[PDB]
């Protein structure tokens, strides 16, 4: 169905060891198609996916310098932002940033993403109107005034309006065998006896793309949400993910409980029972 | 206001572990901050030299996550582990590979 | 071009 | 088939650091009763490693300790098809350390009439969920939530003043607590 195009940024300063570290990546949907690494040899924009390795040289230079300018801007922003609130230069600080757009099946824009954060906080973010931006700390509204002066919300509004649909459409067309796929999970139920007349059930959903998925245990149709245990979605390394959801059951009631899987790659949600 | 966060550790193979079949071992470290993180993979406790990682990236909460992975062939005698250490974490943490699926 | 701008 | 019940305790204390041996003992039920121990959520593997000679005496020695030993434990006897006792699992076996030192933050002077209820403060720069106050270390400790939503903060005997300890942990791993704080007790 819908798809997304997002670019991150991260910069972490190293005191006394030389210039700050900078790394940034570009994800289309859940898969990163490019990388930029400052401290690695021959720094440039390196394609992370075969389908993007056939692009022309002007595009690769476009992405290399496109990443270089953002790198320097975030670097000096880390510099002058260090001294702004009360810190000696011996500290290691980090800044993060995010942008992108979301396209639907119709080919239009849903909601744009322009957000920036410093050292695990929120700094600035665009609104749903993509004109006024919300700030957080006392440092954030003065750069809010600078972004008001530049009127940047409309310019980046256009770049996320017409252009990122062309980038995302190009990637989806080149990566249709990857970007357009929907991988249904491989799911089963595991039974580990915990004690006498007590056990635990795990619901395993393996190898699914995208990462969005829902696992819900139910006894007799009623959800266990207070009693259920979830873990974060974890990558399998090829782009497929994994998740499990366990519930503690009294032994002998084993059959009352069923796991329910909801995923995009599935025609309809699934129900699973322990096989005995 | 330096904040901090703490890494979340999961040790899992790609495919269901079956003795005598090529499979990668994965240690997925997430939920941590700042960016600098020291994580390791151990075969029977000793350092395994060849490792790779996913490109450094963060989630919607501005928390970094990495994935270290190393090819191997599973066998019942060899125990595997992951060894993580962070600024928040004091004594180096070790978690053992466990048979699940 | 440089996008974003800071 | 009169229903008995056992009693569980850790020797000594309810709170143990890493590498520190602590014995888990449950008593009956005369001697030698056949005890059985288990851990909730993840199964405790070493329960089979303890010799049944000691298991029938309770007293699970646990030479040294690791972070994996942390969890809830319950002891029952009789198994099935003959008789069984209802198990009691009040104790939570906790391992401390492996995390950052939580910061102690105080209101006015630590020495007052002591009939002022109790008010302390325990902060941390890291973001953790629960904070633990250990007075004695019957009375042992008490668990508490954060005060503010975003930030990690928690606000909280004229003859003999007890000890003082604070800890911090992520709620998803309640039995792994940070390293013992600075000593606000009498010393
Ligand atoms: C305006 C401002 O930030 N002033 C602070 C001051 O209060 C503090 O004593 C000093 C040393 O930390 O650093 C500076």
């Amino acid at each position: 169905g819908s798809h997304s195009l997002r670019y991150f940024s991260t910069a972490v300063s190293r005191p006394g060891r030389g210039e700050p570290r900078y790394i940034a990546v570009e994800y289309v949907d859940d898969t990163q198609f490019l990388r930029f690494d400052s401290d690695a040899a021959i720094p440039r924009m390196e394609p992370r996916e075969p389908w993007v390795e056939q692009e022309g040289p002007q595009y690769w230079e476009w992405t290399t310098g496109y990443a270089k300018a953002n790198a320097q801007t975030d670097r000096v922003a880390l510099r002058n932002l260090l001294r702004r609130y009360n810190q000696s230069e011996a500290g290691s600080h980090t800044l993060q940033g995010m942008n992108g757009c979301d396209m639907g099946p119709d080919g239009r824009l849903l909601r744009g993403y322009h957000q920036h954060a410093y050292d695990g906080k929120d700094y600035i973010s665009l609104n749903e109107d993509l004109r006024s931006w919300t700030a957080a700390d006392t440092v954030a509204q003065i750069t809010q005034r600078f972004y008001e002066a530049e009127e940047y919300a409309e310019e980046f509004r256009t770049y996320l309006e017409g252009e990122c649909l062309e980038l995302l459409r190009r990637y989806l067309e080149n990566g249709k065998e990857t970007l357009q796929r929907a991988d249904p999970p491989k799911a089963h139920v595991a039974h580990h006896p915990i004690s006498d007349h007590e056990a635990t059930l795990r619901c395993w959903a393996l190898g699914f793309y995208p990462a969005e998925i829902t696992l819900t245990w139910q006894r007799d149709g009623e959800e266990q949400t207070q009693d259920t245990e979830l873990v974060e979605t974890r990558p399998a390394g090829d782009g497929t993910f994994q998740k499990w959801a366990a519930v503690v059951v009294p032994s002998g009631e084993e059959q009352r409980y069923t796991c329910h899987v909801q995923h995009e790659g599935l025609p309809q949600p699934l129900i699973l029972r322990w096989e005995q | 206001d330096p904040i901090q966060r703490t890494p979340k550790i999961q040790v899992y193979s790609r495919h269901p572990a079956e003795n005598g079949k090529s499979n990668f071992l994965n240690c997925y470290v997430s939920g941590f901050h700042p960016s600098d993180i020291e994580v390791d993979l151990l075969k029977n406790g000793e350092r395994i030299e060849k490792v790779e990682h996913s490109d450094l990236s963060f989630s919607k909460d501005w928390s970094f996550y990495l994935l270290y992975y190393t090819e191997f062939t599973p066998t019942e005698k060899d125990e595997y582990a992951c060894r993580v250490n962070h600024v928040t974490l004091s004594q180096p943490k070790i978690v053992k590979w466990d048979r699940d699926m | 071009i440089l996008r974003w701008e800071q | 088939g009169h229903l008995p019940k056992p009693t569980l305790w850790a020797e000594p204390g309810s709170v143990i650091t890493q590498g520190s041996p602590v014995t888990l003992r449950c008593q009956g039920g005369q001697e030698t009763q056949e005890y059985r121990l288990y851990r909730e959520k993840k199964t405790a593997l070493w329960i089979t490693r303890i010799p049944q000679e000691l298991v029938k005496k309770g007293q699970f020695p646990i030479p040294s300790i690791t972070w994996e030993h942390a969890g809830r434990y319950r002891c029952y006897y009789g198994s099935d098809t003959a008789g069984r006792s209802e198990s009691s699992d009040p104790l939570e076996l906790v391992v401390t350390g492996a995390y950052i030192k939580p910061t102690l933050s105080a209101q006015p002077s630590p020495v007052v009439n002591s009939g002022g209820n109790v008010i302390l403060q325990c902060d941390s720069q890291v973001a953790f969920d629960g904070f633990s106050l250990c007075k004695e270390g019957h009375p042992q400790c008490l668990n508490s939530q954060p005060h503010a939503r975003g930030s990690s903060r928690a606000i909280f005997s004229p003859s003999r003043r007890w000890w003082y300890r604070c800890y911090a942990y992520d709620s998803n791993s309640p039995y792994e607590w940070s390293l013992p704080s600075d000593l606000l007790e009498l010393l």
